[PDB]
RNA sequence: GAUGUGUGCU
DNA sequence: TCTGAATCTCTTCCAGCACACATCAGGACG
DNA sequence: CGTCCTTTCGGAAGAGATTCAGA
């Protein structure tokens, strides 16, 4: 069964395979985050709540004072969001925090309080989200784009190869935290392992297991494992357990008890070790000279008199051996330092390490963090106390800790923010496991390492900051207390938070102008992962490895949509299945596969817990219960794809989307085309222009009904309802009773945004695509956005290409457009834009806006009225005066050079104290005529429903339904009836009809002051004038157009009509492709394209036939469902013996133009079905028919390619882009032209412009492009007047900008000059 | 600056004059006042750390930072780097007299005219247009001519159609790598905004038309219109100067139909007829008469100027077809017959080019390049060479090369289960077998493709080369290769992990079936991995030709010969296979340095100071010299320059 | 006018 | 215990062009 | 308003500066 928008027409569907899971809310990473960063949560996480819970209570210096937080509250905005866009002002609503103020007495640290005080104090106004996911700034709708970043947590990285020249592979643990110091540790090419704090400098990480308060013995306990050597009655026997001899070879005779095992020099075979734990023998003889290479662990001190023998970590010698024979130390520890497994690692560093004790340890990290300071006692140890353990200056967040606990295979993920021992000592030891050989780095780029951080965060953090600003400000504040007087107001300063608010929103890196000329590019500018901006990695300085696709991108990341240049893929953008974890990772879903079924739950795994699965790939042919058809099928296992048994696997892709991202999967017949031209189609679509007329394309990829409805343009139905008033501005729902509330019944109202401004000064512009008195239910469109046909996106229009060379005009990547493309005015665009005129007070005496203009021609003064302002509607052209501004000493507002328009809209602006002009008040009149006409028309339904409702009591109990009408609506209540509680409803009624007109007073009073307020402008000027022109751009030689498969040109050619290539119908061609294009750049994708959507508008045109000389439903209905049965298993379905006999004759109405069709991205039609549908209409099945040219009459001596192609209409315009200058004004410093084309600017001929004049030979060309056109001011002018003059010669100077150089090296302490 | 506003736009220079002055005046009120040792001694160092702040901000320890953060700007840093006053402002500069717009085809030009917009050129040239409204007494002063160009009049045209005539333009494409990027071309007044730019410079200017922009300069003064004219013009840059190979040939259009042109079918509308010269072959075609294939005996007459530059006629009935012999009706006279009865791919026009250029010099040569085009373009326009889906064909064998090469990794893996191999002797076994499943299914398509079109000769049946689509124009060099016909009727190959380790399982499809969900997302990689590549790799190459470019950049040819008695040892360069250059591109156009003595050993081939030329180098060939001792510009004995007889041929001239 | 950010195009 | 060679800091540069926006000492006491 | 005030995804040379290990 199909929606109310859908049996009106209906899209073909060539997909095979069942979707299992429908595609999600598209742009819904912006507003969870939002939701959950604006909430209100009462367990404090995450959030706001969060924000304040982590700073408050705020406690002076013990001073009995303490500012607690009790709650908080969101208030209203002044404004809503459209008056916010047309102000100029932010969407913001302002932050009411309920505080309290608790001061305890002079002896009471716990006892009663002197006094408590509570009160909402305002503090920041934080601007609000849209429905959209946009955010109103300045007047102006940003983006905040997602970020993609280093989670927190302890990564051990390699720096394989590239230092110490000897191909040596270093290891370094870095521990990043969400907010506090980095922890680096790394090792050296003498193997000796240095921590290095906030990247500052080495110095032997037993520096810091000095300062955690550590002796070289428990130290050496801590890393190393122990071997025993007992003084015994004679050769100091050594106990030794038989794994520790795996791979060296024999020091000495290896005996057990007397029998030989192990002769000297042999390897020791794992033999050996087998039969030795065969025999159990622990205490094994040993040579007493061989001990000479040992490391003591633990200190010894003799007995008698306590002197230091041999203190912890130093070699051992037969001396040594000696004087702990005659001492009696019959206990021996040293460290088993294996050269190949157990390194001995902390020994080294030991010895390296200058420091002795914990002060000392201190004092050197003391002198290594703040240089040329005298470090002391105190300051050593608060510095690092403050370093990695104390909650104000470090945060694993709750993420954090947990990828901590998780690389290092603890069990709990919660756990504290700060750091402890345990945890650095166990980085330590992963990295040393890491280089004996056990264990392994990560990379950095897999997607289990890399979080998502999107609007709801960042946010956070920045009104966290903020918080801490004024929590600063008033621990101090609190402590100067003139206590019983203090509100918890006069200390609470909203100066930091809203400037920290401001600052992010505004202002960031993140913060981006939102992308706005069509659905898709929005949409997916909301969908936007950003490796870049504050806190992530540049341009500039990104490897390749950052740019390169992992294997863990599918199905979270697009492969195939990054921009080109200089970001690629630091700019991914989120595919379509792709969610984000609670923690921040990606996660996408795959099907469960139970024992051997295919099931249909589907769980979202992340990017780690996919490379333990082995997963189905998205097409493994099912049958009917989800069994794979055959026994070996294709998975992948750990990042690696390959072949697998029916049985191993356990996952399956839900779609075969979703692998790419919205964008990508917009692409008809993506699987063809080379994904370079498939990543610039997947661009290039994202660029196109609105165009006059929406088309709806007849090749799609079904992905079109979500993007242009999930992005926002259209206006959609809330409740179902019947429409009862559509006009061209308004539609008007009359809400089904099953969906009514309770209380105040009534319908609901979708102004719709007639011809309005869009950022890219495009217009955008909604209108009904419903019809009086006809059913709607909930959520389908109701009126039309910016570039959608019936609510289905549609960036460009379906010409009809044929691919051939045509002398010439399609040479390299050209297009030849015919006369009937540019009659039809199926490619004019509407481009307005606003001028804005600001009266400043300067000095003299302020300027107005009055039409008295000295030294101005009558044509001139002609369109403007007596206020001085353009009448609305004037067609003006270049120089046109707009404005009439006076100086006192004139700077009135005149048209651009070479810029058309229409003046559709005059607005005008007014701070305080100043009166008015009758044009700024019968300006906005409109404003408040246009309210009352909503709040009457609200007024009339519901004193209708009132009054209908008394008729209806009137009914009941003594009818008098004859001559109720016959006196006004006025006196309804008191005809013939009783006074039971019926009566008692009338009163009430009554006395709810007069509330009604004093609240409908009152709120249209409440509506005209807010309409007739004061919008305070920039300080320094008094009244701003904006003026709209309205322009419409015509295709012409120059400007782009694209097709979705990334084959792009530029309109060489508007040939003539019968000129165009024409076939056996004499039907001209419209576009005229180049073959060429296609071979070497493998976009395949475009030609298939052009033979269904010949296919399709054969169908099309078949209806047009059957539908044109009328013919019965009967047979309109039979082709129809000819048409959508066609052929193959595929899972559309439709049935046309459920339509009404007049939802068939709609449809075929719909089709006439021809049947749309869809192409699943990696499940599209296929050649026997193209093929098949080619047929179906009654064209030819290669797809190509035999072209006549056109304007010698003759055959193409080749059957040519002839189809349907979706064209679009890039916004790189050629108007847009056509500068020329003779002469125009000079910049100030350096005497050379203005840049770029607003200011009349000249081209830059650059350094490397010179440098092929210097290969010319062309000295004096180039004399003359450096001189005379451009710094030397004395004969600049003089060449002026050679020029006109008849004189075509140069007296050239010196390059004023070579005096500026001369002067700003003369003005360092360098005398540079000039000689003779 | 006044900002907008009452406000001061903040400039970094002022900032840190004021933070001198300050660490200054109170720094001499303290002196005067005779405040104790340490407080002053404290001033002194905040003068000294403000000095150095304001003479080289940054060179400190920390830069100091006057709003938003971010340190200002010193003086010494308004005098280096890109945005110094050395690479921004006295380097190159922005310049009057100029334009940009977008550039289209206009294949009716000849290599010497572009085609301004008719309303850029009013624009450049509007000094020279007023020179003229006040010589024509049109207008009478500089504000009665300013306005009649504004309102644009009916005679501010042809007065400009004259300050247009015979007046070249520069014509700029954005990086101009090397000096072929700036050509000058006479203009020719187009309706329209974008610039139309003959087809034959793209090559040279490496410009599509997919949307790319070209900026016009306009040479004011005199000596300035003849050096655009004289050294610029491009008509004068026929040959590259990094190489004496050619930069004016035609491609992927012009050659896709000189191929279909000049390329025989075995059977045809007339295959016997005997022509009687090339203007009855046109005649033919252009009647339907005859096929633009047909095999026929039409009677030319060339000519050859074997005599002492004379031309001599020889007229004789040669076997061709009829396309070959329309052909023959714009090469020039003294071009052999033999240079167009051929099929014509892109090398063999181009060096039909090469060839007129050589035989008869530079004009004829820029007057063959436009009917070349011409005629390429109206019989490639005429043939409606299309593509459609079903001319990539993929081979019948293809299911059995794969199925094979599908059970033979099966069966590896069956060695390997049982353990007889290794895990890198089974990687590299399967790599090997899909290797070579990938070299048969290429051979099968290739030869499926080119021989495919069987045809009845008039007897019975007979093959011939195919008239595909696909494969004319890979095989006339149009636009494809070997490797993209591959991948789209072959199948598509191996492909490598981003850290360059083959997958392997190869891709086994192409698009003409479809790839994958999973074949496609290992092909990005691949195809990201040579896009991050290219644009990685001009912001490197960039610097190279820069730091090139700064470290010769003054190499002037001073001198006319050092009389120097050196050289290098020219000799042909060989690895261990086959000659990778010969002897004659090694040593052509260059001076010898000691008399080459032929292998008739005492006496001399070639004499001491002789620039060789094409023919020296044949001679060479002919006695088979294989060392040739020539003189060389790192040998030269001349001082800050260069002599011309130490360097040898222009390469461009 | 300077700087920054961002997008895009080559 | 005087000295050439191997490590350690810190300097400098990293393709060209067009177009949107934002911010311009501002913080604060008088 | 006027007016006074103070962090950390780079690779080469080359120039200290040390270390060293050596007679
Ligand atoms: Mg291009
Ligand atoms: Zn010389």
């Amino acid at each position: 069964v199909y929606s109310y928008t859908e049996k009106k027409r209906i899209r073909k569907d060539f997909g095979k395979r069942p979707q299992v899971l429908d595609v999600p809310y598209l742009l819904s990473i912006q507003l969870d985050s939002f939701q959950k960063f604006i909430e209100q949560d009462p367990e404090g996480q995450y959030g706001l709540e969060a924000a304040f819970r982590s700073v408050f209570p705020i406690q002076s210096y013990s001073g009995n004072s303490e500012l607690q937080y009790v709650s908080y509250r969101l208030g209203e905005p002044v404004f809503d969001v459209q008056e916010c866009q047309i102000r100029g002002v932010t969407y913001s609503a302002p932050l009411r925090v309920k505080l309290r103020l608790v001061i305890y007495e002079r002896e009471a640290p716990e006892g009663t309080v002197k006094d408590i005080k509570e009160q909402e104090v305002y503090m920041g106004e934080i601007p609000l989200m849209t429905d959209n996911g946009t955010f109103v700034i300045n007047g102006t709708e940003r983006v905040i784009v997602s970020q993609l970043h280093r989670s927190p947590g302890v990564f051990f990285d390699s720096d394989k190869g590239k230092t110490h020249s000897s191909g040596k592979v270093l290891y370094n643990a870095r521990i990043i935290p969400y907010r506090g110091s980095w922890l680096d540790f790394e090792f050296d090419p003498k193997d000796n392992l240095f921590v290095r704090i906030d990247r500052r400098r080495k110095l032997p990480a037993t520096i810091i297991l000095r300062a955690l308060n550590y002796t070289t013995e428990q130290i050496l306990d801590l890393f190393f494992e122990k071997v025993i050597f007992e003084i015994r009655d004679n050769k100091l026997q050594m106990e030794l357990v038989p794994e520790r001899l795996r791979g060296e070879t024999a020091s000495f005779d290896i005996e057990a008890n007397g029998k030989v095992y192990v002769e000297k020099g042999r390897r020791i075979t794992a033999r050996h070790i087998r039969q030795l734990e065969k025999d159990d023998v622990k205490l094994i003889e040993v040579p007493v000279e061989y001990i000479a290479g040992k490391v003591v662990a633990k200190d010894y001190i003799d007995e008698s008199t306590g002197e230091l023998i041999c203190a912890a970590n130093m070699e051992l010698s037969l001396d040594l051996l000696a004087k702990l024979s005659q001492s009696g130390h019959k206990r021996i520890e040293t460290l088993f330092t294996n050269d190949l497994d157990h390194g001995p690692y902390i020994s080294e560093t030991l010895r390296v390490d200058p420091t002795n004790d914990r002060l000392s340890a201190l004092v050197e990290i003391y002198r290594m963090m703040r240089p040329g300071e005298p470090p002391t006692r105190e300051a050593a140890e608060s510095l690092f106390e403050n370093l990695f353990f104390s909650e104000d200056r470090y945060d694993l967040s709750a993420v954090g800790r947990m990828k901590f606990n998780r690389s290092l295979l603890r069990e709990e993920i919660e756990g504290s923010g700060i750091l402890s021992k345990d945890d650095i000592i166990d980085v330590m030891k992963k990295l040393i496991d890491i280089r004996n050989g056990k264990g392994e780095v990560d990379d950095i780029d897999h997607l289990g390492n890399r979080r998502i951080r999107s609007v709801g965060e960042m946010a956070e953090n920045q009104f966290r900051v903020g918080l801490v600003r004024v929590e600063r400000a008033v621990k101090e504040r609190l402590s100067l207390g003139d206590l019983d007087t203090l509100m918890p107001q006069d200390m609470i300063n909203a100066k930091p938070i809203s400037a920290a608010v401001k600052e992010f929103f505004g202002s960031s890196q993140l913060s981006q102008f939102m992308d706005q000329n069509n659905p898709l590019s929005e949409i997916t500018h909301k969908r936007r992962i950003s490796a870049l901006g504050p806190g992530g990695l540049t341009r500039e300085r990104a490897g390749f490895e950052v740019r390169d696709v992992h294997p863990t991108h599918y199905g979270r990341v697009c492969p195939i949509e990054t921009p080109e240049g200089p970001n690629i893929g630091l700019i991914n953008s989120l595919s379509v299945y792709a969610q984000t974890n609670e923690y921040g990772f990606l996660e996408t879903p795959y099907r469960k596969v139970t024992d051997g079924v295919v099931t249909d739950e589907i769980h979202y795994l992340s990017a780690i817990e996919e490379g333990n699965y082995v997963i189905a790939q998205a097409n493994s042919n099912l049958d009917e219960e989800g069994h794979f058809v055959e026994d070996l099928v294709t998975c992948r296992s750990k990042g690696e794809s390959s072949l697998f048994s029916r049985d191993q696997v356990d996952y399956m892709d839900v779609s075969t989307q979703q692998v790419v991202s919205v964008g990508a999967s917009l692409i008809p017949f993506l699987e063809h085309d080379d994904a370079n031209r498939a990543l610039m189609g997947a661009n290039m679509q994202r660029q196109a222009v609105p165009t006059l007329r929406a088309d709806k394309p007849l090749v799609g990829t079904g992905m079109e009904r979500a993007v242009a409805v999930d992005s926002g343009v259209t206006a959609v139905a809330k409740r179902g309802g019947v429409v009862q008033y559509v006009d061209a501005s308004r539609i008007v729902i009359k809400v089904n009773e099953d969906e009514m509330y309770p209380g105040e019944a009534g319908i609901d109202i979708y102004n719709l945004t007639k011809y309005t401004r869009s950022n890219q000064n495009t217009c955008i512009n909604q209108m009904p695509c419903v019809s009086l008195g006809e059913p709607v239910e909930r959520g389908d469109v109701l009126a039309d956005g910016p570039s959608t046909d019936l609510g289905e996106l549609a960036l460009g229009q379906n010409m009809r290409v044929a691919f051939m060379p045509w002398n010439g005009y399609n040479f390299e990547d050209s297009i030849l457009v015919s006369e009937r493309v540019v009659q039809e005015d199926r490619f004019t665009t509407i481009h307005i834009q606003e001028l804005a005129c600001v009266s400043r007070d300067t000095k003299l005496g302020p300027e107005e806006i009055t039409a008295d203009i000295p030294n101005v021609g009558e044509a001139a003064l002609s369109k403007l009225d007596e206020s001085g302002i353009v009448y609305i509607g004037a067609e003006v052209t270049g120089g046109d005066i707009l404005v009439g501004k006076v100086t006192p000493k004139d700077s009135s507002l005149r048209v651009p050079n070479g810029v058309s328009g229409t003046v559709i809209d005059v607005q005008v602006f007014t701070r305080d104290g100043v009166e008015k002009d009758k044009r700024a008040l019968e300006i906005e009149e409109m404003q408040l005529k246009q309210a009352k006409k909503d709040l009457s028309e609200e007024l009339q339904i519901l004193e209708a429903g009132l009054f209908s409702r008394i008729r209806a009591v009137l009914v009941a109990g003594g009818v008098e339904a004859e001559k109720l009408d016959k006196l006004p609506r006025d006196r309804w209540l008191e005809l013939g009836l009783t006074d039971e509680e019926k009566q008692n409803q009338l009163e009430q009624l009554a006395e709810q009809y007069d509330e009604l007109k004093h609240e409908f007073e009152k709120k249209l009073e409440a509506k005209r002051r807010k309409i007739t307020q004061g919008d305070d402008l920039a300080p320094g000027v008094l009244k701003i004038v904006k003026v709209y022109l309205a322009v419409k751009r015509r295709i012409q030689p120059g400007d782009k157009m694209a097709g979705r498969h990334g084959n792009k040109g530029v309109i060489s050619k508007i040939n003539p009509i019968e000129d165009m290539p024409y076939d056996e119908n004499g039907t001209p061609v419209d576009i005229v492709l180049n073959p060429l294009g296609v071979p070497s750049r493998m976009n395949i994708g475009q030609i298939l394209e052009t033979h269904l959507g010949m296919a399709a508008k054969g169908i099309g045109d078949k209806i047009n036939a059957m539908l044109k000389q009328q013919q019965e439903v009967a047979k309109l209905r039979e082709f129809i469902q000819r048409a959508y049965d066609l052929g193959a298993d595929v899972r559309q379905k439709v049935d046309l013996s459920t339509f009404s006999d007049e939802e068939v004759m709609r449809l075929a109405e719909n089709l006439r133009k021809g049947m749309p069709i869809a192409t699943p991205v990696f499940d599209g039609a296929k050649e026997a079905e193209i093929k098949e549908l080619l047929k179906l209409g009654d064209l030819p099945t290669s797809g190509q028919i035999r072209l006549y040219d056109g304007r010698t009459g003759e055959q193409f001596e080749r059957p040519v390619t002839v189809g349907y192609m979706y064209m679009l209409k890039l916004n790189h315009l050629v108007d847009d882009k056509m500068h020329a200058r003779s002469t125009g004004s000079y910049s100030l410093v350096t005497q050379q032209p203005l840049g770029g084309k607003a200011q009349f600017g000249g081209q830059r001929f650059g350094e490397m412009e010179v440098w092929a004049l210097e290969a010319y030979g062309a000295a004096y060309t180039l004399q003359e492009m450096l001189t005379v056109k451009s710094d030397d001011v004395n004969g600049r002018t003089k060449m002026y007047k050679n020029i006109v003059d008849g004189n075509h010669q140069m007296e050239p100077g010196m390059p004023e900008s070579f005096n500026v150089l001369l002067k700003e090296i003369r003005s360092l302490g360098i005398n540079i000059e000039l000689e003779d | 600056v006044p900002l907008d506003g009452g406000r001061f736009a903040t400039s970094d220079l002022n900032d840190l004059y004021r933070r001198v002055i300050n660490r200054n005046n109170r720094l001499k009120r303290l002196l005067d006042l005779a405040a104790p040792d340490i407080i002053v001694r404290n001033e002194k160092r905040m003068l000294q750390e403000a000095v150095d702040a304001l003479l080289d901000n940054g060179r400190r320890g920390r830069a100091i930072t006057g709003s938003n953060k971010r340190p200002l700007k010193s003086l010494a840093d308004m005098i280096k780097g890109k945005q110094g006053r050395f690479r921004q402002n006295l380097l190159g500069k922005r310049v009057d007299y100029s334009g940009r717009s977008v550039i289209t085809v206009g294949p009716y030009l000849r290599l010497h005219q572009c085609g301004l917009p008719k309303k850029m050129a009013l624009e450049l040239f509007k000094p020279f247009i007023y020179g003229k409204l006040e010589l024509r007494g049109l207008a009478t002063t500089i504000k009665a001519a300013k306005k009649m160009v504004e309102r644009e009049e009916a005679v501010v045209w042809d007065i400009l159609d004259e300050v247009i005539r015979e007046h070249p333009v520069l014509l700029n494409r954005a990086p101009t790598l090397h000096r072929l990027g700036i050509q000058a071309f006479e203009p020719v007044l187009i309706e329209g905004k974008a610039i139309q730019l003959h087809p034959l410079v793209c090559a040279a200017y490496n410009a599509d038309f997919d949307g790319d922009q070209m900026a016009v300069h306009v040479p004011l003064t005199l000596e300035a219109q003849l050096e655009a004219r004289a050294l610029m013009m491009s008509t004068n840059n026929i040959l590259s100067p990094a190489n004496g190979e050619p930069i004016i040939v035609p491609s992927q259009d012009v050659v896709l139909g000189l191929y279909y042109m000049t390329r025989d079918c075995v059977n045809a509308k007339g295959e016997g007829m005997v022509l009687t010269g090339p203007k009855e072959a046109e005649r033919l075609y252009r009647s339907g008469l005859a096929s633009l294939h047909a095999r026929v005996k039409v009677r030319i007459t060339e000519y050859e100027k074997d005599a002492n530059g004379e031309l001599v006629a020889k007229t004789s009935l040669k076997d061709t077809t009829v396309g070959r012999a329309i052909l023959w009706m714009i090469v020039p006279k003294g071009l052999p017959y033999s240079i167009v009865n051929q099929a014509l791919g892109k090398k063999a026009i181009s060096k039909m080019l090469n060839t007129c250029y050589r035989i008869l010099g530079l004009k004829p040569t820029v007057i063959f390049a436009d009917q070349i085009m011409y005629t390429g373009f109206a019989y490639a326009a005429r043939s409606g060479a299309s593509v459609g889906i079903d001319d990539m064909v993929i081979p019948e064998k293809k299911h059995e090369i794969i199925s094979e090469a599908e059970a033979e990794v099966a069966e590896i893996q069956e060695q390997f289960q049982s353990g007889l191999v290794t895990a890198g002797e089974r990687y590299n076994k399967v790599i090997d077998i899909w290797a070579a499943a990938n070299d048969r299914v290429s051979k099968a398509m290739m030869d499926n493709l080119q021989t495919e079109t069987v045809i009845n000769r008039d007897g019975q049946e007979e093959k011939q080369v195919s008239f595909n689509s696909i494969y004319m124009m890979a095989d006339s060099g149009a636009r494809g290769s070997a490797a993209q016909i591959r991948q789209l009727a072959g199948m598509r190959g191996l492909m490598a992990k981003p850290d360059g380790s083959i997958i392997e399982t190869p891709i086994t499809a192409n698009f003409r079936e479809g790839l994958n969900v999973l074949q496609y997302f290992i092909s990005t990689h691949g195809a990201r991995k040579g896009l991050a590549d290219t644009a990685l790799k001009t912001a490197n190459s960039g610097y190279l030709t820069r730091r090139l470019v700064d470290v010769a950049q003054d190499l002037v040819v001073t001198e006319d010969d050092c009389g120097t008695h050196e050289g290098i040892m020219m000799t042909p360069v060989i690895e261990g296979g086959d000659v990778k250059e010969p002897l004659r591109d090694r040593v052509l156009g260059r001076v010898t340095a000691e008399d080459v003595l032929k292998p008739g050993t005492a006496d001399i081939l070639v004499p001491r100071n002789t620039l060789l030329h094409e023919q020296w180098c044949d001679l060479l060939e002919e006695n088979s010299v294989d060392a040739v001792k020539v003189r060389s510009v790192v040998s030269c004995d001349t001082d800050f320059g260069v002599c011309a007889h130490c360097y040898g041929r222009d390469l461009a001239r």
